[PDB]
C-alpha cells in the first residue's frame, strides 16, 4: 500500500477561540541510548601469523 | 529532548552496554473551547494578563493559567494596565474587580 | 559477467558481503534520518480555509493549491534551485509526502503554537500565540498587541526578502 503519514486532524482555528486543558496525564516514556561497545583487542601478529 | 510532552523529571536505569531514561512528562488532556480576548477594557484602560489568559465560558470573563483550566476573577492584582482601549484589536468590555473596594466601603 | 573472474574473486572471501552490508546500512540510515527529522508528528494538521491570522501572511510558506506538487513557493524555489552494478534506491519518503509533513508542522505551529508538539493540539489565535512568544523572550504582551500591524508588516516584508534572497543568490 501507499503509506499514510498520520490521521488527519483539522484544528478548529478561529480568531477568538482558545482551547484550555481541564486535566492532565502523567506520562512516563522510555528512551534507550547505547553507551559502550564490547572491548575487543586483536593481536595483529597472532591474527595474521599465529 | 527529555520525552514527549512538558518535561517534569527523568530517571536513569542501567542497561547492558546502555542507559534507559524514564522520562516523566506532563501531557494536557480534556481540553475545552473558550472565547478569548487579548485585553479587557475597563474605565477606559486596557488590562492584560500578568501570567495567564482571558477566557470566557459564555457569560462571564475570567483569567486562567495557560496549561490548566483554573478560572479566577479578573482583579487589579493579576492584570497590568497599559494604554487605553482604542489601540488593541479585539478588546472586549468587562469589569475588573478591585480587592481594595470593600475595605474602604466598610 | 566473467565466470573465471568470479571464481578467482571467491578466493578472497566475504569482502563483497561486507561492502553490500555497509551500503545497505547507509541506505537504511538515510531513511531513518528522514524519519527522525520530518516525521515528528502523528497527526496531519491542516490550515483553515480562511487565512485570517490578524494581518500575518503565510502564503509564501503554506502549500500552493495551484501547483500539482502541493509545495510552497519557497519550497518550489528550493527544488528548482537544486540540480556497471551501480543502482540508486529511491527514498522511502517521496517529495510530496515530505512536503505534506512540513505542511502538517506549519499548520500545527500556526493554529496551535507549541501545544501540538507536547500533546493534543490546542487552538489559539495567532496574535495571542505571538504574544506568548513575546513573553517567552521577556517582552510584555501589550507591546505585541499595540504594534500588531507593524509586526505583521515587518514579518511579511522579511518573508518576502527571504524569497528574494534565495532567488537572487547562487
Ligand atoms: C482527570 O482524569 C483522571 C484520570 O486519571 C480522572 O480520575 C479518574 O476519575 C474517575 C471518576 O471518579 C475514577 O473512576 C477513576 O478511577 C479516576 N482515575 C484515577 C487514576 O484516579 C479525574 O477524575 C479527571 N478529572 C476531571 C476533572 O475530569
Ligand atoms: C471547538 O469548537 C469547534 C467548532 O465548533 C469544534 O470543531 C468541530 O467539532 C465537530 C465535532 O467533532 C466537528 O464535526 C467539526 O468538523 C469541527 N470543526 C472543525 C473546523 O474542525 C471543536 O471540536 C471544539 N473543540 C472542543 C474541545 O470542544
Ligand atoms: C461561567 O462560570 C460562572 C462562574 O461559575 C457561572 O456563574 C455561576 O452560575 C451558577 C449557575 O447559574 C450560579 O449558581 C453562580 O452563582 C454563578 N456565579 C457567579 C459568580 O455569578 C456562569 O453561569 C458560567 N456561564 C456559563 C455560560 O456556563
Ligand atoms: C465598550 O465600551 C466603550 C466605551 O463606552 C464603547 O464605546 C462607545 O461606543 C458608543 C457606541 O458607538 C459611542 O457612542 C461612545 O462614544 C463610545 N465611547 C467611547 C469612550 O469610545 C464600546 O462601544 C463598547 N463596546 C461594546 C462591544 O459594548
Ligand atoms: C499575502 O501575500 C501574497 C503574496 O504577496 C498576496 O498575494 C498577492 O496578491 C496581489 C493582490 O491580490 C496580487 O497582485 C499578487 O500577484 C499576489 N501574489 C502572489 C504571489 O500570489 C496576498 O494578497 C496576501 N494576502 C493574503 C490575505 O493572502
Ligand atoms: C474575528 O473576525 C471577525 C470577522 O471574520 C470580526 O468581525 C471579529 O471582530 C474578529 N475578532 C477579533 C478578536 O479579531
Amino acid at each position: 500500500y501507499t503509506m499514510s503519514l498520520g490521521a488527519e486532524n483539522s484544528v478548529a482555528y478561529s480568531n477568538n477561540s482558545i482551547a484550555i486543558p481541564i486535566n492532565f496525564t502523567i506520562s512516563v516514556t522510555t528512551e534507550i541510548l547505547p553507551v559502550s561497545m564490547t572491548k575487543t583487542s586483536v593481536d595483529c601478529t597472532m591474527y595474521i601469523c599465529g | 529532548f527529555c520525552g514527549k510532552g512538558y518535561h517534569l523529571m527523568s530517571f536513569p536505569q542501567s542497561a547492558p552496554h546502555g542507559v534507559v531514561f524514564l522520562h516523566v512528562t506532563y501531557v494536557p488532556a480534556q481540553e475545552k473551547n473558550f472565547t478569548t480576548a487579548p485585553a479587557i477594557c475597563h474605565d477606559g484602560k486596557a488590562h492584560f494578563p500578568r501570567e495567564g489568559v482571558f477566557v470566557s465560558n459564555g457569560t462571564h470573563w475570567f483569567v486562567t493559567q495557560r496549561n490548566f483550566y483554573e478560572p479566577q476573577i479578573i482583579t487589579t492584582h493579576n492584570t497590568f494596565v497599559s494604554g487605553n482601549c482604542d489601540v488593541v484589536i479585539g478588546i472586549v468590555n468587562n469589569t475588573v474587580y478591585d480587592p481594595l473596594q470593600p475595605e474602604l466601603d466598610s | 559477467d566473467s565466470t573465471e573472474c568470479s571464481n578467482l574473486l571467491l578466493q578472497y572471501g566475504s569482502f563483497c558481503t561486507q561492502l553490500n552490508r555497509a551500503l545497505t546500512g547507509i541506505a537504511v540510515e538515510q531513511d531513518k534520518n528522514t524519519q527522525e527529522v520530518f516525521a515528528q508528528v502523528k497527526q496531519i494538521y491542516k490550515t483553515p480555509p480562511i487565512k485570517d491570522f490578524g494581518g500575518f501572511n503565510f502564503s509564501q510558506i503554506l502549500p500552493d493549491p495551484s501547483k500539482p506538487s502541493k509545495r510552497s513557493p519557497i519550497e518550489d524555489l528550493l527544488f528548482n534551485k537544486v540540480t556497471n552494478g551501480l543502482t540508486v534506491l529511491p527514498p522511502l519518503l517521496t517529495d510530496e509526502m515530505i512536503a505534506q509533513y512540513t505542511s502538517a508542522l506549519l499548520a500545527g505551529t500556526i493554529t496551535s503554537g507549541w501545544t501540538f508538539g507536547a500533546g493534543p493540539a490546542l487552538q489559539i489565535p495567532f496574535p495571542m500565540q505571538m504574544a506568548y512568544r513575546f513573553n517567552g523572550i521577556g517582552v510584555t504582551q501589550n507591546v505585541l498587541y499595540e504594534n500588531q500591524k507593524l509586526i505583521a508588516n515587518q514579518f511579511n516584508s522579511a518573508i518576502g526578502k527571504i524569497q528574494d534572497s534565495l532567488s537572487s543568490t547562487p
